[PDB]
C-alpha cells in the first residue's frame, strides 16, 4: 500500500535533548525524562526536561489548592463515604453564593464561601501560568504569540465568573464547580436571556468554532500531503520558500480561486481559534447587562 | 494570471475522466470534469432554491427556507411546494459537495501530493448525509432531516435538542464537544508557536524548530513536534466530526428517552448501588 | 443601543482583519504574472504589503518579502495553447527535467541547519549515537519499485538530529552508488522496503548528492520532486493492485 504519514514506521533515538540554551536560567530546567515509545508511533517520543520556576510553582500549588477546595467538599457531600464519592462525582457542584450577599464576601463556608475560595485560587493560578507562558518565550528570544493568545481564553474566562457577575452585582451569576452542574448552568443561562441562539455574537463564536475545525483539517492535511518534500519544516520554508510551499498554495489555488503562504496560514491559524473567546466573551458580556432577551432584541434590530 | 512560480506546474496529466477534454484552467481555478459536474448540481440546487423561494413569497435571504416533506410522508417522494424541491436539493448538494471533493482528488494528482485533503473532506460530507439521509432513513421520514433556512436550521438544532431533554447529557455529544474544543486550543497554540519562532523580539534572528520543542517542553514537559502536531490538528478536527455524526445516529434510533437518563446506569445498575447518604440514594 | 454599536463595531474591524490576513498572505508569489514571465495586468483588489525582513541564524543573511521573483531555473516546458489557461507540455524528460509533480525550486545549495550550527540531516553512521528505537530496522532490506523488481538495498537510514526522527532511507543501486529516498515515500515491510512511485529502472535517475555525509536543501527539492513525479510519470509500469497483492504470494 501507500504510506500516509499518520504512524510513524520507524522510530529513531539519540543522546537526549537537553534543549536551547539562550537567556534560560538554566538552574531551574529538570533533567531530561524517559521516552515513551507509544508517544513516538504519533509525535516526538521524549518526555522532559521541564521548567520549573517560582511562576510555575506558585501555579501549580494555587492550580492543587483550588483542585483540592471543591475536593474537600465533595467528599463532604459524599457524606465522607468512599463508594458514594465515586458513583456521584460527576453530580456533586461546590457552589456560588446565593444571590442576596450581592458582592459580599462574608458568604458562610457552606453557603458559597468555599466557592469564593476555590475562585481565588483558581484566580492566581491561571494568572500566574499567564506570566509563565510570557516568560518562557521571552527567556527564548521568541514572539509573545503564544500568551496573547491565551489571553483570550482567559477573556472568557474571567467574563463567566469574574466580570459578568460583578457588573450585576452577585457572585450568584458565576459558574459552579460540578461537571454536571456547570451543563446545566449553561442551559439555564440560554433560556433565561431569550435564546442564545439569537445573540450575534454567539453566532459569530459558534462560526469562528466550525472555522477552526475546518481550517486545521484543511491545513493538518495540506501539511501531510506535502510533508513529502519537507513541508513541516515550516519555519525553513518560511525563510526559503521550497516545492512543499508551492504545491501547498497551488493546491487551494486552483481549487478556491484563492491561496496563502507558509508563514500567513498561522496567521489565519491563530485569528480563527482566538475570535472564538473574543466574540463569545462580548456576547455573554452584553447578557443581562444590556440585553435580556436575545429573540425579543433581534426582532427589534435588524 | 498566475504565482510567480505557478507555471512549471500547470502540466498535463491527472484526471480521472475525460482525458484532457477538460484539462484547462480558469483564471486561478482549475476546471477538469468535476468542475462541471460541480457547476451542473451546485447552479441546478440553486436554481430550485429560487424556485421554492417563489413558491413561499420571499426574496429577503433570511427568510427563505426549503421545508422537508412532513413526517407522515414517510420515506417516499413528495410534491415540489410540500416537500419535494428539499429532496431535489439534497440530491443536488451531494452531487456538488461529492464533485467537489473529486475535483480536488484531480487537482493533487497533477501536483504529486498525498489525497489527505480531500480524505478529510470526506468527514464534513458524511457528517451532513448522517443528518439528511442516514438518520432520517433509519427514523423512517425525510421529515427528521433538517430544513434549509438561515434561522429555521438553528431553531431545527433547538427544538431536536429539547426533544432529548438535555442534550449535553448525550455522552458522544460531550465527546466531540471536548474535540472541538481541544481543537481550537490546539489551533490557537501551533499558529502561536509558528509565529513565534518566525517572529522573535524586535532585532532578533529567526527561531529553529529546536527553540520550538525547548518552549513547549519547558512550558508543560512535551512537545509533540511539527509533525505530530499537524496529525494532531487533523485528528481532533475528524475526531470532532465522527463523534458529533455518531451522537445523531443514536439519537433517536437506540436511544429515545431523555438524555438525562444515560447516566443512571452506575447510579442504578443492577447491582443495586443503595450506598445511601448521598443525592443518588 | 449598545449592542447594536458592539456588534457593528466587530463587522467593521472584521473586514478590516481579513484585508490585513490577506494582504499578509501575498509576501510569496505576488505580483502575479502572464504566461510568459512579464507582469500582468489585473492585480486584484488587495495591494501588496510592506516589506517585512528576516535575519536568518548562523550569518546566512537576510530575507526580505515581498521582493523580486524569479525562478533561478531552467523550465523545460512549452505553450500549447493561444489564450491563456491550458497546459504548458514538457519538452523533454519531465523527470528528469524537474517539471510538473516532478518540480523543484531553485532553494540555497546549503544544509538546514539545527539551533547550534551543525547539519539538521545526517546518517546514522555519521549521527553521533542514533540507533532504530522501534520498528522494522530497514537496514540490509532489500528496495522494490512499482515494477515489482529489486531496485537496490537500504544501506543507511538518515536523521533529522533536533527532532529525532527519519528523513529519508539511502539505497544502494547495482552500480554501487548510492541515493536517498524520501521517508514519506517508501512502505517499510516484514522483508523489504516498497517504493510505489518509481518503478525500478528510475532509481538510477534519482538526483544524486555532492557530499555523502550532509544533504543541501536544494538536493533535497530534486531528489524529492523526483520522486513524487514518478506517480504520474512512472504509470505505464506500475502493476496493479491485485498484481501487488499477488506478489506477496510468489
Ligand atoms: C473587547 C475584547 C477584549 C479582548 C481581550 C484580549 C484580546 C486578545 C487578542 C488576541 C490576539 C492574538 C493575536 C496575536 C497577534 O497576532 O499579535 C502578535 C503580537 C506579538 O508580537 P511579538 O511577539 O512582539 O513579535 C514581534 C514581531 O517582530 C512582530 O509581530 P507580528 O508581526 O508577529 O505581529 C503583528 C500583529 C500584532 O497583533 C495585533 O495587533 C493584536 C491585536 C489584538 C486586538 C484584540 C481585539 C480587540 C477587539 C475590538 C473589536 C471591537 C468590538 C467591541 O499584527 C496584527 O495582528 C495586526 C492586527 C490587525 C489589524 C486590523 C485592523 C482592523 C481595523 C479595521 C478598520 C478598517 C475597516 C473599514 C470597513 O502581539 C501583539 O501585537 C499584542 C497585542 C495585545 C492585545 C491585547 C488586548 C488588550 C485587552
Ligand atoms: C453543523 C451542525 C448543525 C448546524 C448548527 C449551527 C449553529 C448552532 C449555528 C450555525 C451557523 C451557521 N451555519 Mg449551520 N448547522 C448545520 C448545518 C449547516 C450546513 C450544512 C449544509 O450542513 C451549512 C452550509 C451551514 C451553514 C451555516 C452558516 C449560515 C452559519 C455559520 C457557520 C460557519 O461559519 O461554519 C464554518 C464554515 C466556514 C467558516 C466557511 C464559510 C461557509 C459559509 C459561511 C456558508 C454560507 C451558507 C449560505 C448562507 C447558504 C448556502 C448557500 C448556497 C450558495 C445556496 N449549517 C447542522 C444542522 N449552524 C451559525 C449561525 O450564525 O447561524 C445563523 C450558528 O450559530
Ligand atoms: C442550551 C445551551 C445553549 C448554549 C449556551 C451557551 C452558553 C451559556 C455559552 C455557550 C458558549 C459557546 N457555545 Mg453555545 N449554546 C447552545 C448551542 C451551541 C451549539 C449547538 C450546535 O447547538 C454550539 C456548537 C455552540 C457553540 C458554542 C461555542 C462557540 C462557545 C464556547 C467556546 C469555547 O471554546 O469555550 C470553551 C473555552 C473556555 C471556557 C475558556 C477557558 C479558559 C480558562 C482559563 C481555562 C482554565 C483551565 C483550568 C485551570 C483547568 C485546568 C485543568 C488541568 C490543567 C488538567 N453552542 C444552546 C443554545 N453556549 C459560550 C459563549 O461564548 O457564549 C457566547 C457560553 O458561555
Ligand atoms: C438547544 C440545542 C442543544 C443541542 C443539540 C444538538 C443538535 C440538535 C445537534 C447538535 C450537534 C452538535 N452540537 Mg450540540 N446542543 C446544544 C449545545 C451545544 C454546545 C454548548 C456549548 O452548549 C456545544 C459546543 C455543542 C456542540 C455540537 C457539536 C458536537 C455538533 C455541531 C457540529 C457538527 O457536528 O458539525 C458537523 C459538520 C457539518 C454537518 C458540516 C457539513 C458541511 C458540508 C459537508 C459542506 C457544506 C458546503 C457549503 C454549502 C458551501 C457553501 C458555499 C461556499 C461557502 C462558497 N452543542 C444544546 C443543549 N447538538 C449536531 C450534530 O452532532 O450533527 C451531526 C446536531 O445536529
Ligand atoms: C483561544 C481559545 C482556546 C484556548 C486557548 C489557550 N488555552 C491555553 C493557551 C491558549 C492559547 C495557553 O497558552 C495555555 C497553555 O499552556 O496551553 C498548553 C492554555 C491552557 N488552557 C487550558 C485549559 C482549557 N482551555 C480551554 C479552552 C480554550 N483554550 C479555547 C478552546 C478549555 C475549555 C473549557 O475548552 C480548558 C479546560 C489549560 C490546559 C492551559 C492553562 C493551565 C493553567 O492555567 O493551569 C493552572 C492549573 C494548574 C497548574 C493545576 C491544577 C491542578 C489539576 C486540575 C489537578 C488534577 C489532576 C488529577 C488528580 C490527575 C489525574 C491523572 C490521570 C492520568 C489518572
Ligand atoms: C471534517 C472537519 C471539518 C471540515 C472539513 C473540510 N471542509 C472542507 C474541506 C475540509 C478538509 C475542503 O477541502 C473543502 C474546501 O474546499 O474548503 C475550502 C471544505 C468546505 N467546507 C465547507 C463548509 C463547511 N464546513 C464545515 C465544517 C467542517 N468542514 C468540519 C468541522 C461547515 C460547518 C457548518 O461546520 C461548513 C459550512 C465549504 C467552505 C467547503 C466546500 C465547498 C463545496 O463543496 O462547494 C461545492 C458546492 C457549492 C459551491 C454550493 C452547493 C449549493 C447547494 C446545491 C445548495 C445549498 C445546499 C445546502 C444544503 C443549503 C444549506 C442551508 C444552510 C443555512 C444550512
Ligand atoms: C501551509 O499551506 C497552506 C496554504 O498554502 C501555503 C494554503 O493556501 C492553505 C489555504 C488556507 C487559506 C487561504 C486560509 C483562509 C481559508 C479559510 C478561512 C477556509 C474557508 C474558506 C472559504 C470561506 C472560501 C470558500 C470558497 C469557495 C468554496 C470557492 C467558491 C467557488 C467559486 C466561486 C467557483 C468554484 C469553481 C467551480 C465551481 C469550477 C471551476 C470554474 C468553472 C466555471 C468550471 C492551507 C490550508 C495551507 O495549509
Ligand atoms: C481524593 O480526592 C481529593 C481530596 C484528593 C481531591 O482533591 C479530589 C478532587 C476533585 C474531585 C475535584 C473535582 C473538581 C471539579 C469537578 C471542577 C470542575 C470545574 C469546572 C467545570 C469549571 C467551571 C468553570 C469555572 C469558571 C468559568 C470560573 C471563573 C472564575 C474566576 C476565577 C473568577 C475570578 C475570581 C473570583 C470571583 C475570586 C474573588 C475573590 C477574591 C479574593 C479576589
Ligand atoms: C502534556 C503532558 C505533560 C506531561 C508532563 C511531563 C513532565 C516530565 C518531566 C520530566 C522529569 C524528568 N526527571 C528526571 C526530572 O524526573
Ligand atoms: C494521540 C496520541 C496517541 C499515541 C498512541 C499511538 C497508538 C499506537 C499505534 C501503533 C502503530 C504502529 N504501526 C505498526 C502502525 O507502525
Ligand atoms: C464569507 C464566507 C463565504 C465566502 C464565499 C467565497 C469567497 C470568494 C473567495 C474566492 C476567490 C476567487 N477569486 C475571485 C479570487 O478568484
Ligand atoms: C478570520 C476568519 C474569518 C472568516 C469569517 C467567517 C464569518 C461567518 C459569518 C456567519 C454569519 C453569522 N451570523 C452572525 C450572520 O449569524
Ligand atoms: C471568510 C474568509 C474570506 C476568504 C476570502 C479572502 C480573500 C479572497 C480573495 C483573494 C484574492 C486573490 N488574489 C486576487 C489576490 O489573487
Ligand atoms: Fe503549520
Amino acid at each position: 500500500a501507500e504510506y500516509q504519514n499518520i504512524f510513524t514506521q520507524v522510530q529513531v533515538r539519540g543522546p537526549a535533548d537537553l534543549g536551547m540554551t539562550e537567556d534560560v536560567n538554566l538552574a531551574n530546567r529538570s533533567g531530561v525524562g524517559p521516552f515513551s515509545t507509544l508517544l513516538g508511533w504519533f509525535g516526538n517520543a521524549q518526555l522532559g526536561p521541564i521548567y520549573l520556576g517560582s511562576l510555575g510553582v506558585l501555579s501549580l500549588f494555587s492550580g492543587l489548592m483550588w483542585f483540592f477546595t471543591i475536593g474537600i467538599w465533595f467528599w463532604y457531600q459524599a457524606g465522607w463515604n468512599p463508594a458514594c464519592f465515586l458513583r456521584d462525582l460527576f453530580f456533586f457542584s461546590l457552589e456560588p453564593p446565593a444571590p442576596e450577599y450581592g458582592l459580599s464576601f462574608a458568604a458562610p463556608l457552606k453557603e458559597g464561601g468555599l466557592w469564593l475560595i476555590a475562585s481565588f485560587f483558581m484566580f492566581v493560578a491561571v494568572w500566574s501560568w499567564w506570566g509563565r507562558t510570557y516568560l518562557r518565550a521571552q527567556a527564548l528570544g521568541m514572539g509573545k504569540h503564544t500568551a496573547w493568545a491565551f489571553l483570550s481564553a482567559i477573556w472568557l474566562w474571567m467574563v463567566l465568573g469574574f466580570i459578568r457577575p460583578i457588573l450585576m452585582g452577585s457572585w450568584s451569576e458565576a459558574v459552579p464547580y460540578g461537571i454536571f452542574s456547570h451543563l446545566d448552568w449553561t442551559n439555564n443561562f440560554s433560556l433565561v436571556h431569550g435564546n442564545l441562539f439569537y445573540n450575534p455574537f454567539h453566532g459569530l463564536s459558534i462560526a469562528f468554532l466550525y472555522g477552526s475545525a475546518l481550517l486545521f483539517a484543511m491545513h493538518g492535511a495540506t501539511i501531510l500531503a506535502v510533508s513529502r518534500f519537507g513541508g513541516e519544516r515550516e519555519l525553513e520554508q518560511i525563510a526559503d520558500r521550497g516545492t512543499a510551499a508551492e504545491r501547498a498554495a497551488l493546491f487551494w489555488r486552483w481549487t478556491m480561486g484563492f491561496n496563502a503562504t507558509m508563514e500567513g496560514i498561522h496567521r489565519w491559524a491563530i485569528w480563527m481559534a482566538v475570535l472564538v473567546t473574543l466574540t463569545g466573551g462580548i456576547g455573554i458580556l452584553l447578557s443581562g447587562t444590556v440585553v435580556d432577551n436575545w429573540y425579543v432584541w433581534g426582532q427589534n434590530h435588524g | 494570471a498566475l504565482l510567480s512560480f505557478e507555471r512549471k506546474y500547470r502540466v498535463p496529466g491527472g484526471t480521472l475522466v475525460g482525458g484532457n477534454l477538460f484539462d484547462f484552467w480558469v483564471g486561478p481555478f482549475y476546471v477538469g470534469f468535476f468542475g462541471v459536474a460541480t457547476f451542473f448540481f451546485a447552479a441546478l440546487g440553486i436554481i430550485l432554491i429560487a424556485w421554492s423561494a417563489v413558491l413561499q413569497g420571499t426574496w429577503n435571504p433570511q427568510l427563505i427556507s426549503v421545508y422537508p416533506p412532513a413526517l407522515e410522508y414517510g420515506l417516499g417522494g413528495a410534491p415540489l411546494a410540500k416537500g419535494g424541491l428539499w429532496q431535489i436539493i439534497t440530491i443536488c448538494a451531494t452531487g456538488a459537495f461529492v464533485s467537489w471533493a473529486l475535483r480536488e482528488v484531480e487537482i493533487c494528482r497533477k501536483l504529486g501530493i498525498g489525497y489527505h485533503i480531500p480524505f478529510a473532506f470526506a468527514f464534513a460530507i458524511l457528517a451532513y448525509l448522517t443528518l439528511v439521509l442516514f438518520r432520517p432513513v433509519m427514523m423512517g421520514a425525510w421529515g427528521y432531516a433538517f430544513p434549509y433556512g438561515i434561522w429555521t436550521h438553528l431553531d431545527w438544532v433547538s427544538n431536536t435538542g429539547y426533544t432529548y431533554g438535555n442534550f449535553h447529557y448525550n455522552p458522544a455529544h460531550m465527546i466531540a464537544i471536548t474535540f472541538f474544543f481541544t481543537n481550537a486550543l490546539a489551533l490557537a497554540l501551533h499558529g502561536a508557536l509558528v509565529l513565534s519562532a518566525a517572529n522573535p523580539e524586535k532585532g532578533k534572528e529567526m527561531r529553529t524548530p529546536d527553540h520550538e520543542d525547548t518552549f513547549f517542553r519547558d512550558l508543560v514537559g512535551y512537545s509533540i513536534g511539527t509533525l505530530g502536531i499537524h496529525r494532531l490538528g487533523l485528528l481532533l478536527s475528524l475526531s470532532a466530526v465522527f463523534f458529533s455524526a455518531l451522537c445523531m445516529i443514536i439519537t433517536g434510533t437506540i436511544w429515545f428517552d431523555q438524555w438525562v437518563d444515560w447516566w443512571q446506569w452506575w447510579v442504578k445498575l443492577p447491582w443495586w448501588a443503595n450506598i445511601p447518604g448521598c443525592i443518588n440514594g | 443601543d449598545l449592542a447594536s454599536l458592539a456588534i457593528y463595531s466587530f463587522w467593521i474591524f472584521l473586514a478590516g482583519l481579513i484585508y490585513y490576513l490577506q494582504t499578509e498572505n501575498m509576501r510569496e508569489g505576488y505580483p502575479l504574472e502572464n504566461e510568459d514571465g512579464t507582469p500582468a495586468a489585473n492585480q486584484g483588489p488587495f495591494p501588496l504589503p510592506k516589506p517585512k525582513t528576516f535575519i536568518l541564524p548562523h550569518g546566512r543573511g537576510t530575507l526580505t518579502v515581498p521582493g523580486p521573483e524569479s525562478e533561478d531555473r531552467p523550465i523545460a516546458l512549452a505553450r500549447t495553447a493561444v489564450s491563456e489557461g491550458f497546459p504548458h507540455a514538457p519538452t523533454g524528460d519531465p523527470m528528469k527535467d524537474g517539471v510538473g509533480p516532478a518540480s523543484w525550486v531553485a532553494r540555497r545549495d546549503l544544509p538546514e541547519l539545527d539551533g547550534h550550527g551543525h547539519n539538521k540531516i545526517k546518517p546514522m553512521k555519521a549521527a553521533a549515537g542514533f540507533h532504530v528505537s522501534a520498528g522494522k530496522n530497514p537496514i540490509g532490506l532489500p528496495v522494490r519499485g512499482c515494477d515489482l523488481e529489486i531496485a537496490g538495498k537500504v544501506v543507511d537510514i538518515w536523521v533529522d538530529i533536533p527532532e529525532q526522527m527519519a528523513r529519508f532511507l539511502e539505497v544502494e543501486l547495482k552500480d554501487g552508488s548510492t541515493r536517498l529516498l524520501p521517508m514519506q515515500m517508501v512502505k517499510v515491510q516484514s522483508n523489504r522496503v516498497h517504493v510505489n512511485a518509481l518503478s525500478s529502472d528510475l532509481f538510477a535517475g534519482i538526483p544524486t548528492i555532492k557530499s555523502p555525509t550532509e544533504v543541501t536543501l536544494l538536493e533535497e527539492d530534486k531528489i524529492c520532486g523526483y520522486v513524487a513525479g514518478g506517480l504520474m510519470y512512472a504509470a505505464p509500469k506500475r502493476k496493479s493492485v491485485v498484481a501487488a497483492m499477488l506478489a506477496e504470494y510468489a
